[PDB]
């Protein structure tokens, strides 16, 4: 008899799915691979598996906000990064430290992955080299955001702990400017508008508004 | 088994589907030990979760963590002893603990315990003075003088009476004319057995004399306040 | 680069000067006996000459392949002696004074930093395998004792062991020994 | 036919020789010798090290080229035969083969010239044969 | 001469055991003596050019 | 490191790039003497192979195993430094632990004949006599057939071997206890040897 | 600087469990067992079961974000024997290797002062 299977989509792993700016494209782990699948009305489809291993689970990934390079990070303690266009893995790097936050910017220029240790490390995505390592408070790493314009030279990022603490850095500079102990509890989202101000959700039931500024104005709004 | 051959039974009929989250709908909470101690915070443990501050505060006084001196205190002689410590008021991420109990560890009962010498237990029940009915078990073993040559050292049973009856009087003298924290403090640097072994002194040669363990049995009323003073309030920030 | 902005910072002088080599190539010479060596020695006072006879090459130029030239006097080799090296590799040839020809700029060179420089290049065709022995390990690859031509014609150099492969009709080198 | 005729401190045992019957039922050096090999011959390749000065042309390939030069190759057919076996056999293997195909052709032609010599017959035939093995 | 000198002389070993003390280890961190068949400044052919007497037989 | 950002074309933004653990294990007197006997042999290993700073308290009977942050290499090695002093301590021969050491998958698995059945006195002597076996054959025989070490404490049976050798070896020693006679046992062992041999 | 479990490794004699705990024990965090790592049942209670089952339970301790445990090992105890097997030895060294930082290692293993009858029967229980 003939057959024809349907094989699930988002299965297993405790990995967020991500999409880029269109709707056509969207990645999602199961337990060891990863599917990418065109969304298209009436025409959604399949691009690719990648199967790199059965045995370690991916354990997050991103998917940079233009259809062109996939990052992922497994419990192997190693980043791949993966060109879309030639369908085919590019690089891979150890990162030293079993990694749940990834953050891809609006240009699809750099990516910051944060772990459980407590360093969290940003990488240039075009060239498989990570620009600085930022040592980082001590808990581990709750969630990560960017700010920066396409064509500026100012970029901004914020990591948010475990605790209730968030440190906003910066990139051309790269100090802890400033360090904001709020929340009670873990920060689960993070994001940056134009004027400074500040979001941060503490996960206990908080949500903050910073009115902020590169210079030392850090209040409470 | 998972295998394809190990054939279902009754068993595998309705699942229920891992969306729970539980280590996210779930939350730290730090401890914090007595003021006898050096080190006074020990880790964390977790709470099922704050939606009832009813489930938070009952888990949390229900919570008894189990340390040992060596990492109480720091000096890694304190290995063998550990101790349980209960938490029952909490307040602001950060539990307060008092002393509930001590044992030693297995290995080292084993390890005192030889073959060519006698094994004396004391077991006396008592209460200090802030009405903890308490027990206590002390052991010692009848070592041999610098001159030995008899291959054993056996004590007789009127030698191993004696050392009973003067180990259970030490013990209850000691520990009803404490109080519980002044049960810790005598309790941590040997100083009991110390006494037990300056009095057995002319009986019979002893030797390895310890408190073996401490049992809580009955607790007074409870005394926040008591609390408060043995660990040696507070406002908001005006949310809007 | 890390660190992005940019800042200026044994030295191993044969490395240096086999990269030297790498850049002059081709205008290469080699010193003749004998008016060079210590033969010329004599007779003057507080100023000794040392006739400089040093035959430049390079096959690209046969026609100022193998020509007799004379240093140029501003070089600190000005008619010096006792000089160890062989082969001195120029930056560019002039005819002056006395209808004599002088060389810019040198760097002293031997025979096998030559080699490497002009294997990496184009110039040396080798010679059949050479008692020695010379071992096969695939009928493509092969291990070999080899004296190379560095040449309207050129010298040679010292023999050198080479592991050199079959492709494409030619045993291509892959690296030195 | 004449070719004469001739540990590690931490072990790595496997499932089935060690009692692991458990990995063994989920079960889950060529290279070596072949780099050993390739240590050898760098060996041998740097034990003889005579740097005595040899000519880059040898005397055989020399004397072809001139014999091509001049379209005669008496001198060349001479020699050969005046070769040892062993030497004839690597030369002739030790030939080139390039695009221009310059050394077969003038190898080609002065057997030609030796049969219409007729003289060495059998050894320009079995010349041939070897060059065509 | 040499050889027998140190043979016949007195030993002198080290019994030192690395560990008792403390960590004898990689990163970073008890002797006796043995008569042995004749010391080296009573042997009879000290003072002798070209002799070698072997005390031991 | 010094430090600008550089804007490229569709001005995006690029820049340029930029534990010790311890164990303690202790030792009983009637192999405290050996230990300090053939001490020499010990460390050696400890040291060399592994990397691993050692210590003897002697003043707590204990042997201290801790791992230095950089000299070290491999995570497990503290584990298995100690797992080969506990075997020595319970009483295995010197290179039989050395070999615990060099391999990862051997194993010591014990226990006791009031653990099989009880047995009181006189029953026990002659129930641990019939594991010996006269001048220690049974018990070579059964260490030779299955490729495992036993040692008989004075109750307590310890077997170091590998997994499935070691249940093999407790199962002939368990009929042992119950009461088999060594030659019914030797026939057993002879046959299982054989077809261990053939596999 | 860390935070620390306990983790339990009850090492009985046809099964192996590893089940990580907070300090008091209450809060469960993950629990795996032989079999279920190895799809069979002679080998449900083997020291590569119990060496992936440790595996397993390093990664999720690792996502609650516990570096250290203590560790109390365990055997069957009570009237049947008393002392872990391989299959706690292999977990054991499966976790230390997997990178966890190993605090306080115990033997907790319940050994009856004055045990009731054991199951054997007068003639012995194996074999």
């Amino acid at each position: 008899y003939k057959g024809i299977s349907l094989n699930p989509i988002y299965a297993g792993s405790s990995a967020v799915a991500t999409v880029s700016e269109n709707g056509k494209i969207l990645a999602t782990p199961v337990l060891d691979e990863i599917n990418i699948i065109d969304l298209t009305p009436g025409s959604r489809k399949i691009l690719h598996k990648i199967s790199n291993e059965d045995e370690q689970e991916i354990t997050a990934l991103k998917l940079t906000p233009d259809g062109q390079y996939l990052t992922y990070v497994s419990q192997a303690q190693l980043l791949k990064i993966f060109h879309l266009k030639t369908g085919k893995v590019v690089r891979s790097m150890k990162i030293s430290s079993p990694s749940y936050i990834l953050d891809a910017d609006s240009t699809s220029t750099l990516l910051a992955v944060g772990g459980t240790d407590g360093s969290i490390i940003v990488v240039d995505i075009e060239n498989g080299y990570i620009t600085h390592s930022f040592k980082g408070h001590g808990g581990t790493i709750s969630s990560l955001k960017f700010y920066g314009q396409l064509n500026s030279k100012i970029w901004l990022l914020a990591s948010g702990d475990t605790n209730g603490m968030v440190k906003v850095w910066d990139l051309v500079k790269r100090k802890c400017l400033h360090t904001l102990q709020e929340h009670t509890s873990a920060v689960r989202g993070l994001d940056i508008i134009e004027v400074l101000n500040l979001l941060s959700g503490g996960r206990d039931d908080i949500i903050n508004l910073w009115d902020f500024n590169m210079k030392k104005k850090c209040k409470l709004l | 088994a998972v295998g394809k051959n190990k054939r279902l039974s009754k068993g595998k009929k309705g699942q229920k589907k891992r969306v729970v989250d539980p280590f996210t709908r779930k939350e730290w909470f730090d401890i914090k030990a007595p003021s006898t101690f050096e080190n006074r915070n020990v880790g964390k443990t977790l709470v099922n979760k704050s939606t009832g501050l009813k489930s938070a505060s009952d888990a949390l006084k229900g919570r008894v963590v189990e340390v040992c001196l060596a990492d109480l205190q720091g000096s890694e002689d304190h290995s063998f002893r550990k101790i349980k410590l209960r938490v029952d008021e909490v307040q602001g991420k950060n539990l307060l603990t008092n002393f509930h109990g001590m044992d030693f560890t297995t290995d080292k009962l084993r390890s005192m315990v030889r073959k060519w010498q006698t094994l004396i237990e004391a077991n006396v029940t008592v209460k200090t003075s802030d009405d903890y009915v308490l027990r206590i078990f002390a052991i010692a073993f009848t070592r041999k003088q610098a001159n030995q040559v008899k291959r054993h050292s056996y004590a007789q049973s009127s030698h191993i009476r004696a050392i009973r009856k003067v180990i259970s009087e030490i013990l209850t003298k000691e520990v009803q004319g404490s109080t519980l924290a002044q049960l810790t403090s005598k309790l941590i640097p040997e100083v009991i057995n110390k006494e037990i072994e300056n009095a057995t002194k002319d009986i019979f040669p002893l030797q390895n004399i310890h408190v073996r363990k401490v049992k809580l049995l009955k607790q007074p009323k409870f005394d926040v306040g008591a609390l408060m003073a043995l660990h040696g309030e507070e406002k908001g920030k005006k949310v809007t | 680069n890390i660190a992005v902005v940019i800042r200026n910072e044994v030295i191993q002088i044969k490395l240096l000067k086999q990269m030297i080599c790498a850049g002059f190539v081709d205008h290469v010479a080699v010193r003749a006996d004998v008016l060079f060596p210590d033969d010329a020695k004599i007779t003057n006072r507080t100023s000794i000459i040392n006739i400089p006879y040093i035959p430049v090459l390079a096959t690209r130029t046969p026609n100022i392949e193998d020509c007799f030239v004379y240093i140029h006097p501003t070089s600190i080799l000005n008619n010096l002696g006792e000089m160890p090296p062989k082969y001195m590799l120029y930056y560019s040839l002039h005819l002056g004074g006395n209808n004599k020809t002088r060389m810019n700029t040198l760097c002293d060179i031997a025979s096998t930093p030559l080699a490497n420089i002009a294997r990496k290049g184009l110039l040396l065709t080798y010679s059949k395998p050479l008692g020695l022995k010379t071992v096969n390990l695939s009928p493509t690859e092969r291990y070999c004792y080899v004296v190379p031509r560095f040449g309207k014609i050129g010298w040679d150099l010292n023999p050198i062991a080479v592991h050199q492969k079959k492709q494409k009709g030619q045993w291509t080198v892959i690296k030195f020994i | 036919r004449s070719k004469p005729k001739e540990l590690p401190f931490f072990l790595q045992l496997s499932g089935e020789k060690v009692g692991d019957e458990a990995s063994v039922r989920e079960g889950i050096h060529r290279r070596d010798q072949e780099a050993q090999k390739k240590l050898d011959a760098e060996e041998q390749m740097n034990k003889f090290k005579v740097t005595g000065r040899l000519g880059f042309e040898s005397h055989f390939t020399k004397q072809l080229r001139e014999g091509s030069q001049s379209k005669d190759y008496s001198s060349l057919l001479a020699t050969l035969i005046n070769f040892s076996p062993a030497a004839v056999d690597l030369e002739i293997r030790s030939l080139n083969s390039f695009e221009p195909f310059d050394e077969i052709v003038w190898f080609i032609d002065a057997l030609t010239q030796g049969l219409k010599s007729n003289k060495n017959f059998e050894l320009y035939e079995t010349f041939m044969s070897l060059l065509f093995k | 001469k040499k050889r027998v000198i140190d043979d016949e002389d007195d030993k002198e070993v080290d019994t030192t055991l690395p560990g008792w003390g403390e960590w004898a280890g990689a990163g970073s961190k008890f002797i006796k003596k043995v008569k042995g068949v004749v010391n080296k400044d009573k042997r009879r052919d000290k003072n002798l050019q070209n002799v070698i007497i072997n005390e031991k037989v | 490191e010094s430090k600008t950002v550089v804007v490229d074309d569709q001005g995006k933004p690029r820049f340029t790039s930029a534990k010790f653990e311890s164990r303690k294990i202790m030792v009983p007197p009637h192999r405290m003497t050996p230990l300090r006997n053939s001490w020499t042999k010990i460390y050696p290993p400890l040291v060399e192979h592994l990397k691993l700073q050692v210590r003897m308290n002697l003043k707590t009977k204990s042997v201290e195993l801790r791992t230095n942050p950089k000299f070290t290499t491999d995570p497990g090695a503290l584990q298995k430094g100690a797992d080969f002093i506990k075997a020595f301590t319970l009483g295995f021969d010197l290179d039989d632990s050395i070999a615990l050491l060099r391999l990862d998958d051997l194993y010591i698995e014990t226990f006791e004949v009031k653990d099989v059945k009880t047995l009181t006195g006189d029953h026990l002597s002659r129930a641990i006599g019939r594991i010996a076996g006269k001048d220690g054959k049974t018990k070579f025989a059964i260490e030779n057939a299955t490729r495992t070490r036993i040692v008989l404490a004075d109750s307590k049976i310890h077997i170091l071997g590998g997994f499935t050798h070691i249940r093999m070896a407790r199962e002939s020693v368990v009929s042992l206890i119950l009461g088999s006679p060594p030659g019914k046992v030797y026939g057993n062992l002879r046959t299982v040897a054989s077809r261990l041999k053939e596999r | 600087s860390q935070v620390f479990g306990v983790a339990r490794i009850y090492a009985s004699f046809n099964d192996t469990f590893v089940h990580v705990t907070d300090l008091s024990g209450k809060e469960t965090i993950a629990r795996v067992t032989g079999g279920m790592k190895v799809k069979a049942d002679r080998d449900e209670s083997s020291p590569y079961a119990a060496m992936l089952a440790a595996q397993d339970v390093a990664a999720k301790c690792k996502e609650v974000g516990i570096t250290a445990v203590h560790v109390k090992i365990r055997a069957t105890g009570g009237t049947r024997t008393k002392t872990p097997g391989p299959g706690g030895q292999a977990a054991l060294r499966a976790l230390a290797r997997s990178g966890l930082r190993i605090g306080r290692i115990e033997d907790v293993t319940p050994v009856p002062s004055d045990s009731t009858r054991k199951k054997g029967g007068r003639r012995g229980r194996r074999l």
